[PDB]
RNA sequence: AAACUUGAGUGCAGAAGAGGAAAGUGGAAUUCCAUGUGUAGCGGUGAAAUGCGCAGAGAUAUGGAGGAACACCAGUGGCGAAGGCGACUUUCUGGUCUGUAACUGACGCUGAUGUGCGAAAGCGUGGGGAUCAAACAGGAUUAGAUACCCUGGUAGUCCACGCCGUAAACGAUGAGUGCUAAGUGUUAGGGGGCCCCUUAGUGCUGCAGCUAACGCAUUAAGCACUCCGCCUGGGGAGUA
RNA sequence: AAAAUGGCAA
């Protein structure tokens, strides 16, 4: 699924490419289309709050149904389509009564197969049910963290979680990370895993590439002055010159855990990543 | 498979004739029913009969064992091979052991001994040397 | 092709629910270009080894003849998630 | 000895037969050794496909 | 090939009624089984040892492809268009 | 399982059990699979095994 | 040029198999983790120590997780060109052998160059990681110990897809064919009365013959024919 | 358990 440039050039050197072979249409539908003006890493008051973002091609917000509240209608997949706002691709699915909606696309998801919701439906990808109903072993994604709220979990390409047991109120799952947590069994998520497996396999190859994904460059705290970071300062290179690798903000970036204690997930999570 | 029927003939005979067999039953074809012929002639095997098996037939070879268990065929070589063919001129005609052995020999008169390929001063393939 | 099937279904399974089992299960062995020649209901029997923490088992057999094998594909896919089968298996022959 | 299966003419040995597979498992549930129960080659080929088959359905203990 | 579709294919090619041995009769059925084998192929591509036994049906074909053009030119002619092999 | 009989020897059991343990050759399995051995190496025990039978 | 069926194929009736590829399903054990019980060691060796444990180890009971390999059967047993192939199930798929004599009618054999396959280690990319374990680290041993032994332990060992292309890759025995005493065991058949006969394997024993000798001996290293590969003192050197 | 080595000719 990856294509290799041959070295024309420097810059095409080592750049590697999804082929698109699964994307059948090019078109977006118009109707579930939104626009999506950048930020460019600035907040309300209008200042740069997260750095390395800025430019980048346009694009137009696709709408997804990640809440797969749609039971006893089943839907067939029109499309899969290349979604420039995620990495997973994304499916046209048009269900009986005649809707049109976009689901994340599973992996292994063709066109004119059928898709359905609910505690019914049967275990077969691109099928959302209760978690509950799920049975034990079976890969799944788009997990809804709160029933009702929509899938957060396992949406990225080539993501997918395991259902591990059932206790009680609650379901147990091993997320990609390699967590083992909680999750409540009302909550829904849709069998399969997530396509695009190959998309971690590109070699951007050029500079030039990044800025259009809307990378902008990121200077070492090393080559700052001091004013600028804690890394900053000294005659010629130097090396960290402090008891560790600081962040530009002055707080230990290398292995200072940061979760937030006190927090109600903490009994849901029963093994860490 | 196969290459030489003529060979096989020769080694059938001389296997025989160390284990001192009385009979042996071959393949039959004419150029070996020839050969047999000759060699009752010169004496070096007793009796020789054919049958028709609807094949090809099948020879059978009585060997001639002397007094005190002697063997009348002391050896038999193929001197013509499929892989090299000798042919010799009457003049070059070979006498096989000083002329006590026999030199069976393919000549446009036919299938005959050496001393008879050179007494009618006709050359012929070496098929083989039996003393 | 022939093929028999043997399923056990967990002890503690309804009488109800059981034949509600049982019958799904078996359409789903006829269900593709096939037909059940018998189902025979072995009943409650003490495993040799305890099976989900199930000392004893009800053991069904059924032969099936299909020209295809999707039936029986299609009832182990479903055997599997379903929860009353602690074990099954498929013997053509 | 004699093979069992060859003596009384039986061509074909199942895993639901329990009853005939227990005689040539052991008290441990081992297979027995051809030798001892003097089965034929070809039949303790197969009474140990069905002794395997017998025990995945827990019709024969592994132990 | 199941041996129905070998019995069908025999039927169609066999020189006379009653013939296994032709050329043509083996031919096709060499044609059929090689094909067969490479749809598996396509399936396993990991099968080596399969892959062999196609081999050899292939040689086998070319021989009797061979045999029959030294034979007979119109019927060798005739087996290569109609089981679509050149 | 051996289970000591009525009114016999703790040691006539114990006997008992040792036959048993003998019968069902696990000591021996033990042995065998106390050190790891080549595959090939296996095999040629296996034969050698089959020739002193 | 025309015939023939013995070779070589094909049909038909049978047989056996850890042959191959792809999924699915078991059970034993190991390791780790969580609890209950319980207590001053456990572990290891020639002997030790490192190590682990008293922040409750080890052991025992129950539960969970995960990977890998399939006890018994198991056999000079089976299958495959070789390398190899051992839980069970299904799907796909190759080869072989017996019998018969439908058919074809020498259509065969070998095989330079080619073209594939090819243990283990290794290499690339992605994944996985129980066990074992190069390297590496303690302990010990020793004159020294960059070892042997002990406690750990990384790659690797596992999967997929590429690459590598070699092994005492061995029967140190190229392939095809025919012939030449017997005795005996076993695997898959066939035929006729437990016995006999016969076919294809797989062992043991042993003539004739061969061999420098050891040995080989119908599974030739005997006796023959075809074709291919290979050798011609040792070292330098499988090096430049 | 440890347990190394012994001028070349005659
Ligand atoms: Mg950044
Ligand atoms: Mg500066
Ligand atoms: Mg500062
Ligand atoms: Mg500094
Ligand atoms: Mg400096
Ligand atoms: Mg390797
Ligand atoms: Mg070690
Ligand atoms: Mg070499
Ligand atoms: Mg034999
Ligand atoms: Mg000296």
């Amino acid at each position: 699924a990856i294509k290799k440039y041959k070295p024309i050039t420097n810059g095409r050197r080592n750049m590697t490419s999804l082929d698109f072979a699964e994307i059948t249409k090019t078109t977006p539908e118009k109707s579930l289309l939104k626009p999506l003006p950048k930020k460019a890493g600035r907040n309300n008051q209008g200042k740069l709050t997260v750095r390395h973002h800025g430019g980048g091609h346009k694009r137009q917000y696709r709408v997804i149904d990640f809440k797969r509240n749609k039971d006893g209608i089943n839907a067939k997949v029109d499309s899969i389509q290349y979604d420039p706002n995620r990495s997973a691709n994304i499916a046209l699915v048009v269900y009986a009564d005649g809707e049109k909606r976009y689901i994340i696309a599973p992996k292994g998801l063709e066109v004119g197969q059928i898709v359905e919701s609910g505690a019914e439906a049967d275990i077969k990808v691109g099928n959302a049910l209760p978690l509950q109903n799920i049975p034990v072993g079976t890969v799944v994604h788009n997990i809804e963290l709160k029933p009702g709220k929509g899938g957060q979990i396992a949406r990225s390409a080539g993501a997918s979680a395991q259902v591990l047991g059932k206790e009680g109120k609650y379901v147990l799952i091993r997320l990609r990370s390699g967590e083992v947590r909680m999750i409540l069994s009302t909550c829904r998520a849709t069998i399969g895993q997530v396509g695009n497996l190959q998309h971690e396999l590109v070699n951007v190859g050029k500079a030039g590439r990044s800025r259009w994904k809307g990378i902008r460059p990121t200077v070492r705290g090393s080559v700052m002055n001091p004013n600028d970071h804690p890394h900053g300062g000294g005659e010629g290179r130097a090396p960290i010159g402090r008891p560790s690798p600081m962040s530009p903000w002055g707080k230990p970036t290398l292995g200072k855990k940061t979760r937030r204690g006190k927090k109600s997930s903490d009994k849901l999570i029963v093994r860490g990543r | 498979t196969m290459t030489d029927p003529i060979a096989d003939m020769l080694t059938r005979v001389r296997n025989a004739n160390m284990v001192r067999h009385e009979k042996l039953e071959l393949p039959a074809s004419n150029i070996k029913k020839e050969i047999a012929e000759i060699l009752k002639s010169e004496g070096f095997i007793k009796n020789v009969e054919y049958v028709e098996d609807d094949k090809q037939g099948v020879l059978r070879l009585f060997l001639k064992y002397g007094q005190n268990d002697e063997r009348v065929i002391t050896g038999l070589k193929r001197i013509s091979k499929p892989g090299l063919r000798v042919y010799a001129k009457a003049s070059e005609m070979p006498k096989v052991l000083n002329g006590l052995g026999i030199a069976l020999v393919s000549t446009s008169e036919g299938v005959i001994t050496d001393k008879e390929a050179r007494k009618r001063n006709v050359g012929g393939e070496i098929i083989a040397y039996v003393w | 092709r022939t093929y028999e099937v043997m399923y056990i279904v967990r002890p503690n399974i309804e009488e109800d629910a059981k034949k509600a089992l049982v019958e799904r299960f078996n359409g789903i062995l006829a269900t593709e270009g096939a037909e059940v020649l018998e189902a025979k209901d072995w009943g409650k029997r003490r495993l040799a080894y305890e099976i989900n923490d199930f000392k004893d088992g009800f053991y069904n057999i059924v032969r099936v003849k299909s020209d295809n094998n999707k039936a029986t594909d299609e009832f182990q896919r479903l055997a599997k998630i379903s929860d009353d089968i602690i074990r099954y298996m498929v013997i053509r022959e | 000895k004699v093979c069992y299966f060859t003596a009384n003419g039986i061509t074909h040995i199942d895993y639901k037969d329990t009853e005939l597979l227990k005689r040539f498992i052991s008290e441990r549930g081992k297979i027995l050794p051809r030798r001892v129960t003097g089965t034929s080659a070809k039949y303790q080929r197969m009474l140990t496909t069905a002794i395997k088959r017998s025990r995945h359905m827990a019709l024969l203990p592994y132990v | 090939i199941s041996q129905e579709r070998k019995n069908e294919i025999i039927k169609e090619y066999r020189v006379h009624e009653t013939d296994t041995g032709s050329p043509e009769v083996q031919i096709a059925v060499l044609t059929a089984e090689i094909n067969a084998v490479n749809e598996h192929l396509r399936t396993h591509k990991k099968d080596h040892h399969s892959r062999r036994g196609l081999l050899k049906m292939v040689g086998r074909r070319r021989h009797l492809l061979n045999y029959l053009r030294s034979k007979d030119i119109q019927r060798y002619r005739e087996l290569i268009k109609s089981l679509g092999i050149r | 399982k051996t289970v000591v009989r009525k009114n016999e020897s703790l040691e006539d059991a114990l006997r008992r059990f040792k036959r048993s343990v003998s019968k069902s050759g696990t000591i021996q399995e033990v042995r065998k699979r106390e050190f790891y051995e080549k595959p090939s190496v296996k095999r040629k025990k296996k034969s050698e095994a089959a020739r002193k039978r």
